RNA sequence: CGGGGAAUCAGGGUUCGAUUCCGGAGAGGGAGCCUGAGAAACGGCUACCACAUCCAAGGAAGGCAGCAGGCGCGCAAAUUACCCACUCCCGACCCGGGGAGGUAGUGACGAAAAAUAACAAUACAGGACUCUUUCGAGGCCCUGUAAUUGGAAUGAGUCCACUUUAAAUCCUUUAACGAGGAUCCAUUGGAGGGCAAGUCUGGUGCCAGCAGCCGCGGUAAUUCCAGCUCCAAUAGCGUAUAUUAAAGUUGCUGCAGUUAAAAAGCUCGUAGUUGGAUCUCUAGCGUUUACUUUGAAAAAAUUAGAGUGUUCAAAGCAGGCCGCCUGGAUA
RNA sequence: UACCUGGUUGAUCCUGCCAGUAGCAUAUGCUUGUCUCAAAGAUUAAGCCAUGCAUGUCUAAGUACGCACGGCCGGUACAGUGAAACUGCGAAUGGCUCAUUAAAUCAGUUAUGGUUCCUUUGGUCGCUCGUACUUGGAUAACUGUGGUAAUUCUAGAGCUAAUACA
């Protein structure tokens, strides 16, 4: 069609939001921002559907327009603003801080953090370039362009940024025997340790990840995010420890709890 | 069921008793329905355009009008034209307001076959001096006398003398008294003539300000057509007459007296009905039972359309939408399936009282002389008209001219209509025609008509449609006579005139005198008794030296006959003698051929010889 | 576009041959025994059984060590033990094929209301349920085709409002009491 | 004679005395006979049968549930 | 228009897919362009072609394949309704607007649940079980074509009050009324065979008609028009027509070709298809494929299928415990 | 549920089709008590349309000398609500329909190292060596005179704004 699309049909929305069929015809339609439309989360969904604070669409803008909600220590009134992976949502009214981490089954989970941990965030560097009198530059997965990076930071490494400033505190290299998390494909939300990468020139690089419970799986390089140094994570994990336990013991656990 | 029917009838009785005992009196009366009749080109309309002050009169595509409509003048206009001469009662509270209905006048379709939907509270009769009384004017006053209603008479062409001092918008009394004396004497002489011409027709008329006593008297109001002198005097006499006479009949009560007046086919609206809403507060989205041709129809109102005030139902105007509407106006109504409906019948509006029926055999008594006389069972011509009134007019013309009609429809011509004209074509080639009056022909219909053997008679002026049809009847008679000739041999019995000069053979010149029938050229002849010997096709019949088309029942005609090419021609004396009779060769084919489509040129009272000769020829 | 679902399913299969003695008898026996309204209700239970049997049959073909067969098999058996057409002893997938229409028609609320001696005929039970006299747990049900769960069996009581149980005279008793 | 293509066909009226209810030059709905546009056991060279006459079902006129509109 | 899909179905298949999600296209037919980040835009403009509106005849103004509605076309399809409250979109914007969309009306396209009675007491030249060899004996269990007898239960309708809703409606809830031909009445097709059900009685007389097919009607019609009775499915059941299985009657699985329909009159021959044994790793390789097994990638909806008492079910994605513990799998 | 049955003969066994049987869709007939869910001018004509409505928009924050309102305080440039108009943005999304279209559309897979991109979100914005304590002219709105039968037609005259135009 002519020009860009403005709407989004409800059934055409990405599955990990878990919008039901009958509520309406349209969906939230995440607006342009740091994270991709397919792999983000509108605040209207997070507030209304996940935290169960707002009932209707009006209550969400009535919350947001009173400027009670910050994303990465910055006030956002846009109810369809895309907050994606590693983004820290802060409610300073009720003093509640959330980090958006994918759960085992492959969706953003309502994972609370201490206010002391809502100071920094981890970020995967997309590229590294230099320009105009050679001040080198870095670009990350949440589109934060940072000047004068540490020259030890190469492409596909992770960096820890203080949210109040815009400067790198510490960084993790992408090497063998490092804790990573999958952010795309069948294995989305699984945490594990790198074993090796198999470089395919002129094509996608494939990496092999071993889980804590002896489960080994492969994934594309683009869908990898280093979260810890060695085996120890630099952030809190969700309810489960990123362990994909199968339907058999899912049933056994559920029936055991009953 | 029957108990619901019983209580439905009893609650109907309650409602009409409440609507009778309601009965509001003490002033606030109903607007009278002022009817206007005439002859042909008198000035029954365009005087209304002069009353309402409308610039478009001549936009009719002809001097004549072919529909009913109500102009709907409302008090501001009455007051505006009143203040001009200012007679009586400034800002009268007692006046309902005027409602004028225009009627089309003509010789053919007998003045709209009227049946002027009655409801002619004040009938205005144009007399039009110039021409005196007219046959439609005498039959109109007979109709006005048949159902006793009060009516008045207005003159139109008073200024048309050449010598009238045209002083427009002033008193008739003044303008008449400001002329020369000889013209007044001429006007009073022709007035006396009109007064006597009404007096002889069981009336008592006079000149509108003498006595007057309009109880028995009728008011001759002189008016000018173009200038408009008398229009004030007119509306004054109308409101005076309605105030004096119609004091009790015109009560603003709450019965349901809506009457179906006209039916129209308008683009993007379906089939609309023009109704004169007199009594009954009928609501948008409320059920009505419209009396139809093929039984009654339950109709749901989509909404109420009214034309602007001081404007007619003539040209497609900006019809304003109204949700509801009080009982004093003439409005256009549209809904679902208003296809076949009857004109000049009362309209029942129904609330939710579980279907209130059976009021049709009590209406359809001796008004059956309408569209219902349709012979789908038999063959016939196809007819289409703009409005229903025009369709009735065409059908009663066909009834008078003796032609059967199969199908009828309202609105423009379509490919199904020409297909019904085509499915007729198999039966009778002549009858396969469409008579379309003042309707838009479609391209697909026209090209389908031209591709098949189906003719369409399109005409806006009805004279052209009548003339075109009659011309086609004579053209088909000519087209039938010529190219299907000499098969109708015609009955002929010849007596030989003895001692006449005989030419023997090639050709035979025979002096004869006819005894039974008449003799024309191309009739084969035979001699019986001498077996059955034949002389085929007589070529020419001549009296003395001059040629003649027919024999004069005992003429001394010398006929030139050439026998048909055979193995041998027959000879006088050898084969046939002077004593032997000459009889025409009439067969089953010839008698059947001369039976139908030969009844105008065919013999008068000599028929019997056919029955007398078919018995001896064995038929 | 409208915010409505069009997910609708047929619950009965008509027989191949319309008129066949031996069959018509067998269906009429089932109606007669369990006071069913029409042959649609027998075909409904045949269709549901057939679908369960087809699920069991298509599970058997997979190998005995397959995670999918194990999980699906256990879930099916659990549900058929839950509804009460099997027991813990006979809880093998093979035995699913050895069920029949009787086993499923026994679990109708109509049948159980008759079998527990609330109603005194199979026809009375259907009326009693439909008249809002019967209730399971604290829920007043009026569905003859309510398939009762094994653990939910031990309490089908009269709905408290009911004249039969609750203790409130109906229209007939009220009218007879006023004219008494 | 049909309405769409305007060509002539012969249609068989179904039940006893149904021909009485039809008259010449009436609007009639006709259906296929049953054998997919072929002939019938007895009647040769007809494919079609009349189902409605003058916007009224012949079954209704036969069983007397309606009357021909006049 | 193409896909996601739909109907049918052993396995293989055949047929459909204008139609709610994705992509494409066009605003009567073509063509040209202004503005803008984005248009060759039509609820923007300019011209021609076809239709057509107003008119003081000088000129002016057109685009429903948006929602209603009308005409036409035809076998074939709903209201000129109410609201931005929900789902979302647009704007300088918490505040405005939206026939996107929501809610009613018409709706036997089709799908799920489910009324039209149940129980008790009387007599059977009724049935079974016990006694007597038979006759003839019972609160052990069944039975109907009784308009016989009896109170008990009740939704359909009528109509308070709520609740529901933007406001209403429907439903659920609940006062009052409401069952003895419970006349508060179940229809649509059949009763020779296929194929479940009458060689019963009037009528007609190869006429009228029935009959998908075979056939029935010509004076005792098991088949026509009726009465009575019975059968089938049942709030539904006929009829026509496209299509699927039956059709191993399109055959890959899987058909035929002496006589049933069928092998060229005969040989050569290019393309096509098919083709005899045999051979036991040093950051680059090993002769390269097809084949087979594994891995990542592959939109939801749909389909299969886990969990969950919508009062059950078709559904829905919810829910459950006395502020909490969950789910929104999987293939 | 991997299914068959009638029909060529005096009878038989075949080949073979016609007929029956069930499902699904469009129409249509007769019938129609309760309740939930629910398709619906596609086929023929992407044929033609009266009428009404379907795209508009302001925050403390671009331009307020409309008394349209009353309010201070009375020497306070501008208290405030705010019509109108200039300015900014939107109107290229949505909705409808299936005429066109046969390696085209479209689907799965890859490429832009060969290109543009409003908006959002980051980075950058005294890095340049050469009246400023704020420069210039107009035009809407408003007032006043008009033309044409006519349209959301507009000419002439008098003032005045900027985040318009310089
Ligand atoms: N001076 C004058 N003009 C007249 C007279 N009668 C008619 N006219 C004029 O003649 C013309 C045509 O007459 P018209 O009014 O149409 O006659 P009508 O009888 O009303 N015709 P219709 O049948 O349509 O109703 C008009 O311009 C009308 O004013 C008359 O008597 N005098």
């Amino acid at each position: 069609a002519r020009g860009p699309k403005k709407h989004l049909k409800r059934v055409a929305a990405p599955k990990h939001w878990m919008l039901d069929k009958l509520t309406g015809v349209f969906a939230p339609r995440p607006s342009t921002g740091p994270h991709k439309l397919r792999e983000c989360l509108p605040l209207i969904i997070f507030l209304r559907n996940r935290l169960k604070y707002a009932l209707t669409g009006d209550e969400v803008k009535k919350i947001c327009m009173q400027r009670f909600i910050k994303i990465d220590g910055k006030v956002r009134t846009d109810i369809t603003y895309p907050a994606g992976f590693m983004d820290v949502i802060s409610i300073d009214k009720t003093g509640e801080n959330f980090r958006l981490i994918y759960d085992t089954k492959g969706r953003f989970a309502v994972h609370r953090i201490t206010p002391e941990e809502a100071k920094y965030k981890l970020c995967k560097v997309r590229k590294i370039f230099v320009g105009t009198k050679g001040i080198p530059h870095l670009v990350t997965h949440d589109a934060r362009t940072i000047r004068y990076p540490d020259p030890l930071i190469k492409v596909n490494d992770t960096i820890q940024i203080d949210l109040e400033t815009g400067k790198i505190t510490d960084f993790i290299k992408f090497d063998t025997g490092n804790l990573c998390m999958v952010t795309g494909g069948a294995n989305l939300g699984r945490i594990g340790v790198i074993t090796n990468r198999e470089r395919h020139p002129g094509s996608f690089d494939v990496v092999h990840v071993k889980d804590a419970n002896g489960n080994s799986f492969a994934t594309r390089l683009s869908n990898i995010f280093v979260i810890g140094k060695g085996n120890k994570p630099w952030i809190s994990l969700p309810r489960g420890k990123g362990i994909r336990l199968t339907i058999a013991e899912e049933r056994d656990k559920r029936l055991a709890a009953k | 069921e029957e108990r619901a029917y019983d209580k439905a009838k009893r609650r109907i009785e309650k409602r009409r008793l409440e609507h009778s005992k309601n009965v509001t009196e003490k002033d606030k009366l109903r607007a009278p329905i002022i009817c206007v009749l005439g002859h042909v080109d008198t000035g029954k309309t365009k005087i209304l355009d002069k009353l309402r002050h409308t610039h478009v009169q001549d936009g009719e595509a002809g001097g004549i009008t072919q529909q009913i409509g109500a102009t709907n003048v409302p008090l501001e206009a009455i007051n505006e034209q009143t203040k001009m001469i200012k007679n009586f009662d400034r800002e009268n509270v007692r006046i309902p307001g005027m409602l004028i209905i225009d009627t089309p006048g003509h010789e053919s379709f007998s003045n709209l076959r009227n049946r002027g939907s009655s409801l002619c509270d004040i009938a205005i009769l144009v007399v039009d001096i110039m021409h005196g009384l007219e046959p439609q004017t005498i039959e109109s006053i007979n109709l006005l006398k048949s159902k006793k209603c009060p009516f008045i008479v207005a003159l139109n062409k008073i200024d048309r003398l050449y010598d009238w001092k045209k002083s427009p918008d002033s008193d008739v009394a003044a303008t008449l008294k400001k002329q020369k004396k000889n013209t007044k004497d001429e006007f009073e002489e022709r007035a006396k003539a009109i007064i006597v011409e009404f007096a002889q027709q069981g009336l008592n008329a006079a000149l509108f300000y003498e006595n007057k006593d309009p109880r028995t008297f009728v008011s001759l109001v002189p008016t000018s057509a173009h200038t408009g002198d008398g229009m004030g005097s007119l509306i004054y006499l109308l409101v005076e007459l309605t105030q004096t006479m119609l004091s009790k009949r015109l009560a603003h009560c709450e019965e349901l007296r809506a009457q179906v007046m006209e039916v129209k086919a308008l683009p993007g609206m379906g089939t609309t009905i023009d109704v004169i809403l007199i009594n009954g507060r009928l609501k948008e989205g409320d059920t009505i039972i419209v009396p139809g041709v093929e039984g009654p129809i339950v109709t749901q109102i989509r909404g109420l359309l009214t034309p602007p005030p001081m404007k007619e139902l003539r040209v497609k105007n900006q019809y304003e939408k109204h949700k509801e509407v009080e009982a004093a106006q003439g409005v256009k109504i549209l809904g679902k399936d208003l296809e076949k409906t009857l004109a000049g019948l009362p309209l029942l509006v129904a609330y939710k009282e579980d279907e209130i029926p059976v009021l049709k055999d009590e209406l359809i008594h001796e008004l059956k002389q309408t569209l219902n006389a349709i012979k789908l069972e038999e063959k016939g011509v196809y007819v289409q008209a703009s409005t229903l009134g025009s369709l009735e007019a065409l059908l009663e013309f066909l009834k008078t001219s003796e032609v059967p009609y199969a199908g009828i429809n309202i609105g423009p011509v379509h490919k199904k209509d020409v297909m019904k004209a085509s499915v007729m074509l198999e039966h009778d080639p002549q009858y396969a025609v469409i008579l379309a009056f003042d309707v838009r022909i479609e391209r697909d219909a026209q090209e389908m008509a031209d591709s098949l053997g189906v003719r369409i008679f399109s005409a806006e002026i009805i004279y052209h449609l009548f003339d075109a049809f009659t011309k086609y009847r004579q053209d088909y008679k000519k087209q039938k006579q010529e190219e299907f000739k000499h098969i109708a041999v015609f009955p002929c019995k010849i007596k030989i005139l003895p001692q006449y000069i005989f030419n023997s053979r090639d050709p035979i010149v025979m002096g004869v005198t006819v005894e039974a029938g008449q003799v024309k050229q191309g009739t084969p002849m035979c001699v019986p008794s001498k077996n059955f010997v034949d002389i085929g096709i007589v070529t020419s019949i001549e009296i003395n030296h001059k040629q003649v088309d027919v024999a004069k029942k005992g003429q001394e005609v010398c006929v030139k006959i050439e026998p048909i090419p055979g193995e041998s021609p027959k000879m006088f004396g050898r084969h046939f003698e002077a004593t032997d009779i000459l009889v025409s060769k009439i067969s089953r084919q010839s008698i059947d051929a001369l039976k139908d489509w030969f009844r105008d040129e065919m013999q008068k009272s000599d028929w019997q010889l056919i029955v007398e000769l078919k018995k001896v020829f064995e038929i | 576009p409208v915010a409505r679902s069009w997910v609708c399913r047929k619950t009965y299969v008509t027989p191949r041959r319309p008129f066949e003695k031996s069959r018509l008898d067998q269906e009429l026996k089932l109606i007669g025994e369990y006071g069913l309204r029409n042959k649609r209700e027998v075909w409904r239970v045949k269709f549901t059984l057939a679908k369960i049997r087809k699920a069991a049959r298509e599970l058997l073909t997979l190998d005995e060590k397959d995670p999918r067969r194990l999980f699906e098999g256990n879930a099916l058996l659990r549900r058929l033990v839950r509804i009460g057409v099997l027991d813990e002893g006979k809880m093998k997938l093979d035995y699913i094929l050895g069920l029949k229409i009787e086993d499923f028609l026994e679990r109708r609320l109509q049948t159980q209301v008759f079998k527990l001696g609330l109603a005194k005929s199979i026809h009375h039970a259907r009326v009693l349920i439909r008249q809002r006299h019967i209730r399971v747990r604290k829920q007043v049900v009026n569905i003859p085709s309510f398939i009762v769960r094994l653990d939910s069996q031990k309490h089908i009581d009269f709905s408290l409002r009911s004249p039969y149980g609750g203790g409130r005279p109906g229209r007939v008793k009220r009218k007879n009491a006023k004219k008494g | 004679q049909l309405i769409k293509n305007g060509k002539k066909i012969t249609a068989f009226v179904p039940n006893d005395g149904c021909l009485n209810f039809i008259e010449e030059n009436d609007e009639v709905l006709v259906a296929g006979f049953g054998r997919k546009g072929h002939a019938v056991g007895d009647i040769p060279g007809v494919r079609f049968k009349v189902v409605k006459v003058a916007n009224v079902s012949l079954l209704a006129l036969y069983k007397g549930k309606k009357e021909r509109p006049r």
